[PDB]
């Protein structure tokens, strides 16, 4: 959408600005990217859906899709990140009242096998670190796939040597060109005809 | 284009009140054999209540239809730089009268079988017992009245049986087909499979972005071509203009 | 250089009987090794016969079993292909005639 | 000037309010548009705090009534905030509702207007 | 696409073979099939034609689905009247009219038919136009519509 | 289950499969309908003879099994080893399989004399027909050049039944309309092979040069079986039977 | 054999159908709308079948009583049924996002709001 | 497998599955004008099949939801008795089993040809149902990878040097 000349290569600009010796540099030279087909592969790549959508970001700022793949994400982030502490929080209110009036679900041993630690303690130590566990492999499987492809996208461009911004970039204001609304209508004339 | 489809997921909320009473009528019915006036008197002011929430939401459509055709509006003289009120005839399809028309008749009749209600309870509470009689009339009224207020749903009536009144006739050899039966066994097993697939074959998610605003509404670009409708062109810049001041 | 074009929906059709034929010759494949397993432990346990006949009564039944899974898609796919194949065979013919 | 059909998203309060602040303060737009959504805003501005005053004198009422008056202070002051609760939500839901309504006609008068929708026309 | 070559305007000798070629095809039309003459008089009587054998096949088909479907499903389905849900025997249940059914089984039989035979022809119809193939009279892109005048055949 | 039923239930299991399963199998190998026709009806008669005579073995087995026990008098190896007379058996049967293979396969050349052509006296139609075959039957050892190729692409609309007319426009023919006016008839109104072109056979000599000097042959013509086979035996010029035919041919 | 399988009819088919003894060897100790309705299916068979006015007279009697306990019985069924149907409707309604972007051009009547004839409506005088 | 494959409203098990549902409001961001008359025709032909078709589905959908009311009406069977019930409760259900099935995609060769075809009508279908119908387009280019159709316009496409337009749903690589 954006003409040649009214692009401004702010992705060429952040490649240049990169360090001698990086990924992204690589990638540019022609290394290709393959996603990982073992279950050991995808587990490591799991983790580094952050950095990502981080170098993303930075690349091609302004862009329509990463943009609302950011946005997207840091608001299920707070959502399930919210949602687990409440859970937290009310499962261990739940805990200390039971306990405090004499009951204790039968959940886990009463005492433990190397450290002997209570069941209310280990109870307690599930409740905590159980949800955030979920609340990671949930937004993982959630967003695993939509990064791959997002990175894969940046891959190709970088191994075709496209540094201009992609469709769908819409730049701030400082960057938009003004439009020229002075407009003068030709001098009317009668058709020799 | 003018096919004035009506959504069901909107009518069956609507339609929930009338059946809820056609059912407690029922049961009030069944029950009134071994049960006292005092006891179904819970049952008696349940359905007087579900009787006024549905006579008030007649009443409001009434009115808004028969408000319709007063047409008010707020025009601007700019030399006295003042706001008058002005009013004015209505011109609309005549389809859309004839079923004002028809909800006004419904209207009516629902005032006439909520009258005869009001009745029968002031003349039961009267006597101290219900009587099957009047009860079992009290439910039919509400049985055709909740008939009675399917009148606006024809247009789908009219979407289903129209195209079937355009098929002209076989030997003037237009098409030289006839698939009726045919379809009708085939789309047995076309269903058949769909369901089996939808419940246990793969099934496409649902997710899609729920917060970036103006995400879904996809100016033209080369990803899209540009056989979109010829004055989008407007769109496409209220569009950027958008992501400009969001961006 | 230009080539023989077939048709797109031959081609769809043909696509969409392969893949399930693809996914039946797996699943009737490991149907047919659990038959062939159930057979040989039932005639180990039930019947009173060699074990060469136990077997080659096990192999028989399961591969019966898996042909009876897969037919469908075999059938379709065996349908859908020997038309294709005769159309384009036509096709070739009368474009080639001489 | 928007996707249509049941697997589309429905608007955002974000979208509302954009589509809202457009209509009133763009230049596009007609003397007649921007009036119905002034009229909108005006005439609905009340209900919000129309349900509220109501509902805090419901709850007042309430907190003395016959039996919370009677329950203690923990099932009492929950029992009796809800008439103020209930009459909160439905001025503001309507508040809204109201102002939804009239917003999204004027859009739609302004779509015809501008003939940006693929099947209207003279 | 492209246009073939336009022959010159017939001569005598050719009009009157296209006269003779047009009554051969008159008289050979049959007497019982009753087609208007028409442009698409031809095309419709192949129409016919071709609409004839598929009615053939359909009703051998459904005859065969009668014969087959019987004792398959029919008969079976005729075992569940034997008794009712709740294990006692068959018993009529007059609707309105309290019909008098001394004849032994005459219930049972009775109710049992009114269920069967709607079901016999259903799964016959059904096994017909499963097992009918429609190929020889189905044109996806109306293709057959074409005028075959008399002289050309 | 559904499928089970409608393989068990199909009305064509009941009906009687017919001849012409031969001639879809040869149309989807590749055999035109008229070749295919041809081919499957030499291998009919290729296989009818053994046919008839495993058919004719049973038959005299069944009516004559007999004559095995009796025999058993000259031949007590019979009586003595049940397998000798299982073995006799099986010869017997093989024994009338070869006659029949010998009777509807052999050569048994005889007379094209139009009284008596077609009654099976001699196997004149099916030798003549095996003989053009394998004489005539060269495999195209070339690959077909991109003239050929874009003649066949060309060919889809071609038609006999009334001449295409064709229309010669500058910007996108070149050359001159003379020129191309005969070109075009030569590629299509003249009814010349792509490959009979002095350009087309060079290109393919230039391009086979190694089959050349290895000093194999090039086939121009791609072979045309149904230009060797005919079951009727016009072809071959072999007089039709009198009383099942209406004319006669000069020889 | 296709005759003995054809021709030949089951007993089961041509002889009156028994009692299906399982169904009341053992039963459930609460007088509930099953055992009502053996009940009631019993006495009804034995009525339609049996020649002896004595029994037939006390089994209307009591059929009478079975009726009414069956009706009550399926009207509480009903009460239930149907009241658990009506909270799960509007609860799913309530839970639900009912689909508020559906086009809206059904509504518009572009030469009928704006009459596109203007003055020419009335009359003419041309 | 029935002996009409070769009939185009019939379909396959592993054909394009669209609902009707889908189906008319794809029929919404079309024009007729930048069709060829192959693909009007196409149109005819699904048109022609769908308007016995949905009629028919209510039709489909009458034995479940019948049974449905009858099971909330209870367990008794009162015939004609009972007919005011079952009909005024059945009147809300049989709606939700239209709903279920319009809602459930079924395969079929005219859908199939429509969408997945590689010529100049394919691409323009597909790419106003891309662009027009997001949602929709989403639900279909999700299905198509499943079942192994690679186009420019499918979100899922890894060759692609532009960033997909729509949310990416999670499927096996
Ligand atoms: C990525 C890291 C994420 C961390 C998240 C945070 C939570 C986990 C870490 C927390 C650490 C600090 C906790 C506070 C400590 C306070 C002090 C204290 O007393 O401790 C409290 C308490 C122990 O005190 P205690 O009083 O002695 O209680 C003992 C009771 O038995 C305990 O009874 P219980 O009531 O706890 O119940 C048993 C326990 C379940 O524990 C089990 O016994 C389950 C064992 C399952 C084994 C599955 C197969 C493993 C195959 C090999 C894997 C190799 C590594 C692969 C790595 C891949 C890449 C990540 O829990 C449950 O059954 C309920 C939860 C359901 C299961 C979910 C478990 C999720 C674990 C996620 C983290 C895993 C980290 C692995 C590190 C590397 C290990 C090599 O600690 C815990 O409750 C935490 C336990 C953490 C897991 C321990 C696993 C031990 C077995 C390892 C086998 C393999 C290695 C063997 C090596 C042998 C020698 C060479
Ligand atoms: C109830 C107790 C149990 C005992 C009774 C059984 C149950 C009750 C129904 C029985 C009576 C049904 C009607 C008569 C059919 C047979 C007539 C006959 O023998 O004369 C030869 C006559 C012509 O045969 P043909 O020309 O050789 O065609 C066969 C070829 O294979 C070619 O096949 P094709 O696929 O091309 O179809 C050919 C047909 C195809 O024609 C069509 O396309 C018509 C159907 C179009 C689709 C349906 C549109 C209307 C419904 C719309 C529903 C909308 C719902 C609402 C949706 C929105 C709101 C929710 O077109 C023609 O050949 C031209 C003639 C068309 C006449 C159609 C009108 C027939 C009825 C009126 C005359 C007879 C008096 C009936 C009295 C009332 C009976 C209830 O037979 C036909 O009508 C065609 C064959 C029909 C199938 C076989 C029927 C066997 C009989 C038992 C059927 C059992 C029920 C299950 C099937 C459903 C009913 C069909
Ligand atoms: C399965 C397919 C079915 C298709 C569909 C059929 C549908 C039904 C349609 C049926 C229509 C009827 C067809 C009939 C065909 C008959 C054959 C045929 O066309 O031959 C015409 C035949 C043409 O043969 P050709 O001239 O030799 O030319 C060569 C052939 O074209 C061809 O020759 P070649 O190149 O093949 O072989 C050369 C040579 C190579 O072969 C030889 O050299 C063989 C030499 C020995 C003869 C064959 C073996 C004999 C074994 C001993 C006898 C049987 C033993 C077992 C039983 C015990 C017997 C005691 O053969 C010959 O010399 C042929 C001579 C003809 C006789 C032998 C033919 C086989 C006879 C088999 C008889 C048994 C089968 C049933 C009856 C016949 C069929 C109905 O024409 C004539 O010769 C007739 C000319 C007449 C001129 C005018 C005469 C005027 C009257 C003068 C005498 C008056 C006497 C008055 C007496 C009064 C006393 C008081
Ligand atoms: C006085 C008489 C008044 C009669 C009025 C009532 C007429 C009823 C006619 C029903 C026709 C149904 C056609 C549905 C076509 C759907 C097409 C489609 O794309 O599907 C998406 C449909 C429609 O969805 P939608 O309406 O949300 O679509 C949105 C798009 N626009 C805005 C264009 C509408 O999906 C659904 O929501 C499912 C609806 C199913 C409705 C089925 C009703 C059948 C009739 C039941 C009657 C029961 C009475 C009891 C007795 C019964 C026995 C007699
Ligand atoms: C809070 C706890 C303390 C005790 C609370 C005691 C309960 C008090 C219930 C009062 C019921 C009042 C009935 C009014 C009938 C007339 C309605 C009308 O005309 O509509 C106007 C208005 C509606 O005006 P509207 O035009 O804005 O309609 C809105 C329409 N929708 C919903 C689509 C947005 O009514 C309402 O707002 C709600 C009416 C509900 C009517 C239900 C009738 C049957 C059930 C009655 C309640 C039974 C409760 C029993 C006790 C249970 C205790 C757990
Ligand atoms: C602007 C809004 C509308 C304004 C118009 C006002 C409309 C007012 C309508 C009032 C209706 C009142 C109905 C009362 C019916 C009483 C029936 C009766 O006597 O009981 C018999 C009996 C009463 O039985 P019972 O149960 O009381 O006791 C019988 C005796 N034991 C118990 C001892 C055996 O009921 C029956 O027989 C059952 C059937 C009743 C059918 C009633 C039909 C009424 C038809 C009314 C038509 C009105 C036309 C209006 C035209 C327009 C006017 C403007
Ligand atoms: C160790 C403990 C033993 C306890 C005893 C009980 C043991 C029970 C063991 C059950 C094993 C089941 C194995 C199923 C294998 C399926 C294989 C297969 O793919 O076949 C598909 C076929 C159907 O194939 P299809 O082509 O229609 O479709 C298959 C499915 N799709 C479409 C997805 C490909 O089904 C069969 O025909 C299977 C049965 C074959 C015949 C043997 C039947 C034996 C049982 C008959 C009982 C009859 C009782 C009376 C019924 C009266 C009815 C009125
Ligand atoms: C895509 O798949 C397909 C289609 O689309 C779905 C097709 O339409 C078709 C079209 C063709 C067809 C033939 C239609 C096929 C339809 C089918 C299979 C569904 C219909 C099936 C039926 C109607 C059969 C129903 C019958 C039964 C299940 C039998 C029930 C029998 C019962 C209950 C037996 C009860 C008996 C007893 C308990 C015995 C009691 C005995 C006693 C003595 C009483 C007791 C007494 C004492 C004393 C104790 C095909 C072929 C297809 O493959
Ligand atoms: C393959 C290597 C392994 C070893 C096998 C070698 C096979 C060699 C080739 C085939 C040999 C066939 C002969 C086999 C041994 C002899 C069989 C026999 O007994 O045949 C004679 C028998 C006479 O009948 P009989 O029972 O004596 O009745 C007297 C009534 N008073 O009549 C019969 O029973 C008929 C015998 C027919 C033999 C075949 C003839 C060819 C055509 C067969 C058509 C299909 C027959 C299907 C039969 C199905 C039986 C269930």
């Amino acid at each position: 959408m954006i003409l040649p000349h009214n692009n401004r290569q702010l992705a060429r600009q952040y490649f240049d600005s990169l360090p001698e010796n990086d990924i992204n540099r690589k990638y540019y030279e022609g290394l290709k990217y393959e996603t990982p087909k073992t279950f050991f592969g995808r587990f490591l790549n799991q983790f580094n859906i952050d950095a990502k959508l981080d170098t993303l970001s930075k690349f091609y700022t302004y862009q329509k899709t990463i943009r609302a793949t950011q946005a997207e994400l840091q608001e299920d982030r707070k959502s399930y990140l919210t949602n687990s502490l409440l859970f937290t929080a009310v499962s261990w209110f739940s805990i200390y009242q039971f306990a405090r009036k004499g009951a204790v679900l039968p959940v886990l041993r009463e005492y433990g096998r190397y450290f002997g630690t209570h069941r209310l303690f280990r109870q307690y130590l599930h409740t905590l670190v159980l949800p955030l566990l979920y609340t990671e492999y949930a937004l993982n499987q959630k967003y695993y796939t939509h990064m791959e492809h997002l990175w894969t996208v940046h891959v190709n461009r970088l191994n075709q040597k496209i540094l201009e911004d992609p469709l769908y970039t819409f730049y701030p204001q400082e960057l938009n060109v003004p439009k020229h609304n002075i407009i003068v209508p030709t001098i009317f004339r009668d058709t020799p005809q | 284009y003018k096919t004035h489809l009506f959504s069901w997921r909107w009518f069956l909320i609507k339609l929930l009140p009338s059946v809820s009473i056609i059912l407690l009528g029922y049961y009030l019915q069944l029950t009134l054999k071994w049960n006292l006036f005092n006891k179904q008197n819970t049952i008696v002011l349940l359905i007087t209540l579900l009787l006024l929430y549905i006579l008030w939401l007649e009443f409001y459509q009434f009115y808004h239809i028969l408000s319709f055709y007063g047409n008010i509006n707020w025009a601007f003289d700019y030399d006295e730089y003042i706001w008058t009120l002005e009013l004015d005839t209505r011109r609309t399809r005549l389809a859309n009268n004839y079923i004002a028309i028809c909800l006004f008749a419904k209207f009516w009749h629902f005032v006439f079988i909520f009258l005869f209600w009001v009745f029968f309870v002031l003349r039961i509470n009267e006597l101290g017992r219900i009587r099957y009689p009047l009860l079992v009339a009290n439910v039919q009224n509400f049985i055709i009245i909740y008939i009675m207020s399917w009148a606006y749903m024809y247009p789908w009536l009219k979407f289903i049986f129209r195209k079937y009144l355009d098929v002209p006739y076989y030997w003037f050899y237009l098409n030289g087909r006839e698939l009726g039966i045919r379809v009708f066994f085939t789309d047995l097993k076309l269903f058949f499979y769909g369901i089996t697939n939808r419940l246990f074959d793969f099934n496409p998610s649902s997710i899609k972005f729920e917060k970036y605003p103006f995400y879904y509404w996809i100016n033209s670009s080369q990803l899209t071509e540009f056989n979109q409708y010829r004055k989008f062109v407007i769109r496409d810049s209220i569009i950027y203009s958008l992501n400009n001041y969001i961006i | 250089a230009r080539d023989f074009e077939y048709n797109n929906q031959d081609v769809n059709q043909l696509n969409g009987a392969f893949i399930s034929l693809v996914e039946d010759e797996k699943i009737g494949f490991w149907v047919g090794v659990g038959g062939f397993a159930y057979s040989q432990f039932i005639m180990r346990k039930f019947v009173k016969s060699t074990n060469i006949f136990a077997s080659v009564t096990s192999l028989f039944a399961g591969a019966a079993l898996a042909n009876l899974y897969t037919h469908q898609s075999r059938a379709s796919y065996a349908r859908v292909a020997a038309r294709a194949n005769r159309n384009a065979s036509l096709a070739l013919n009368k474009l080639m005639e001489y | 000037m928007e996707p249509f059909g049941t697997d589309e998203r429905n608007w955002t309060h974000e979208e509302k309010d954009i589509i809202t602040r457009f209509l009133k303060y763009d230049k596009h737009v007609n003397l007649k548009t921007a009036e119905m959504v002034y009229s909108a805003e005006v005439e609905s501005a009340y209900f919000g705090k129309a349900g509220a005053l109501a509902g805090g004198v419901i709850s007042a009422l309430f907190f003395n009534f016959p039996i919370v008056r009677n329950l203690p202070i923990i099932r009492r002051s929950v029992i009796g905030v809800l008439p103020f609760l209930y009459c909160y939500t439905w001025g503001k839901n309507t508040q809204e509702e109201l102002r939804w309504l009239k917003t999204f006609a004027a859009y739609q008068r302004f779509v015809v207007y501008h003939g940006q929708h693929c099947k209207l026309w003279v | 696409g492209f246009e073939t070559v336009v022959p010159a305007p017939p001569t005598r000798d050719d009009e009157l073979r296209m006269i003779k070629a047009t009554e051969e095809q008159f008289l050979q039309q049959p007497r019982y099939k009753l087609y208007m003459n028409e442009a698409h008089r031809i095309a419709k009587m192949n129409h016919g034609d071709r609409h004839n054998n598929i009615r053939a096949h359909f009703w051998s088909n459904f005859a065969l689905g009668l014969l087959i479907t019987g004792p398959i499903f029919i008969i079976p389905f005729g075992k569940a009247f034997r008794n009712l849900r709740s294990g006692v025997p068959y018993y009529f249940r007059p609707k309105y009219v309290f019909t008098q059914k001394n004849q032994y089984n005459q219930d049972r039989n009775w109710g049992a038919m009114k269920k069967q035979i709607p079901l016999w022809l259903g799964l016959s119809t059904a096994y017909a136009y499963w097992f009918t193939d429609f190929s020889i009279n189905d044109d996806e892109w109306l293709e057959k519509g074409k005028v075959i005048y008399p002289h050309q055949t | 289950v559904y499928h089970l039923f409608e393989r068990i239930c199909n009305p064509d299991n009941f009906k009687l499969s017919g001849e012409a399963a031969r001639v879809r199998t040869l149309i989807a190998a590749g055999f035109s309908k008229e070749e295919a026709e041809q081919v499957a009806w030499l291998q009919n008669h290729q296989v009818n003879g053994k046919i008839l005579g495993l058919f004719t073995g049973g038959f005299a087995l069944y009516c004559c099994n007999n004559y095995f026990h009796y025999f058993e008098r000259y031949f007590p190896r019979l009586r003595y080893q049940p397998f000798t007379k299982f073995l006799a058996q099986a010869a017997t049967v093989y024994f009338f399989f070869k006659i029949g293979d010998y009777y509807f396969t052999s050569r048994r050349y005889g007379s094209n004399d139009a009284r008596m052509n077609g009654l099976m006296y001699s196997n004149t139609y099916y030798s003549t027909n095996k003989e053009a075959l394998i004489q005539n039957f060269e495999p195209l050892n070339r690959k077909f050049t991109e003239e050929e190729v874009e003649q066949f692409l060309r060919n889809e609309g071609r038609s006999q039944e009334e001449k295409r007319n064709w229309i010669y426009n500058p910007h996108i023919h070149g050359s001159t309309e003379g020129e191309w006016k005969a070109d075009i008839h030569e590629k299509f109104d003249s009814g010349k092979a792509p490959w009979e072109r002095e350009h087309v056979k060079a290109k393919i000599l230039e391009t086979n040069k190694a089959k050349i000097d290895a000093g194999e042959e090039i086939q121009l013509k791609p072979f045309k079986t149904l230009n060797h086979l005919d079951k009727t035996g016009l072809l071959h010029r072999l007089h039709p039977f009198i009383w099942t035919n209406n004319w006669t041919l000069l020889g | 054999m296709i005759w003995k399988y054809l021709q030949r009819t089951n007993r089961g088919n041509i002889i009156q159908a028994g009692l299906q003894h399982r169904k009341f060897e053992n039963l459930p100790f609460k007088q509930n709308f099953d055992n009502l309705t053996k009940a009631y299916d019993l006495r009804m068979w034995y009525i339609s079948n049996s020649p002896h006015e004595a029994k037939n007279l006390e089994y209307v009697n009591e059929l009478e009583a079975l009726h009414n306990e069956l009706n009550y019985q399926n009207s509480r069924q009903f009460l239930f049924r149907t009241v658990s149907f009506l909270l799960g409707w509007a609860l799913f309604y309530q839970f639900y996002e009912l689909p508020k972007t559906y086009d809206w051009q059904d509504t518009q009547e572009p030469k009928h709001q704006v009459p596109a004839y203007g003055d020419l409506e009335e009359g003419g005088d041309e | 497998m029935d002996n009409n494959y070769h009939f185009w409203g019939n379909g396959d098990r592993q054909d394009v599955s669209l609902s009707y549902e889908d189906y008319y409001s794809i029929l919404d961001c079309l024009l007729d004008e930048k069709l060829s008359p192959q693909g009007l025709m196409k149109f005819k032909n699904l048109h022609e099949v769908s308007m016995y078709g949905v009629s028919y589905v209510p039709l489909y959908c009458f034995p479940v939801a019948y049974g449905i009311s009858h099971m909330l009406t209870g367990k008794v069977r009162r015939g004609h008795s009972g007919y005011r019930n079952l009909f005024s409760l059945m009147s809300v259900v049989l709606p939700f089993t239209c709903w279920y099935a319009y809602t459930t995609p079924i395969p079929r060769r005219l859908y199939t040809e429509i969408i997945c075809s590689n010529n100049a009508d394919g691409a323009y279908v597909r790419n106003r149902i891309k662009q027009q119908k997001p949602g929709i387009w989403r639900k279909l280019s999700q299905q198509l990878y499943n079942k192994n159709f690679r186009f420019p316009e499918l979100n899922q496409d890894l060759t692609a040097t532009e960033f997909p337009l729509d949310y990416v749903a999670p499927h096996k690589f």
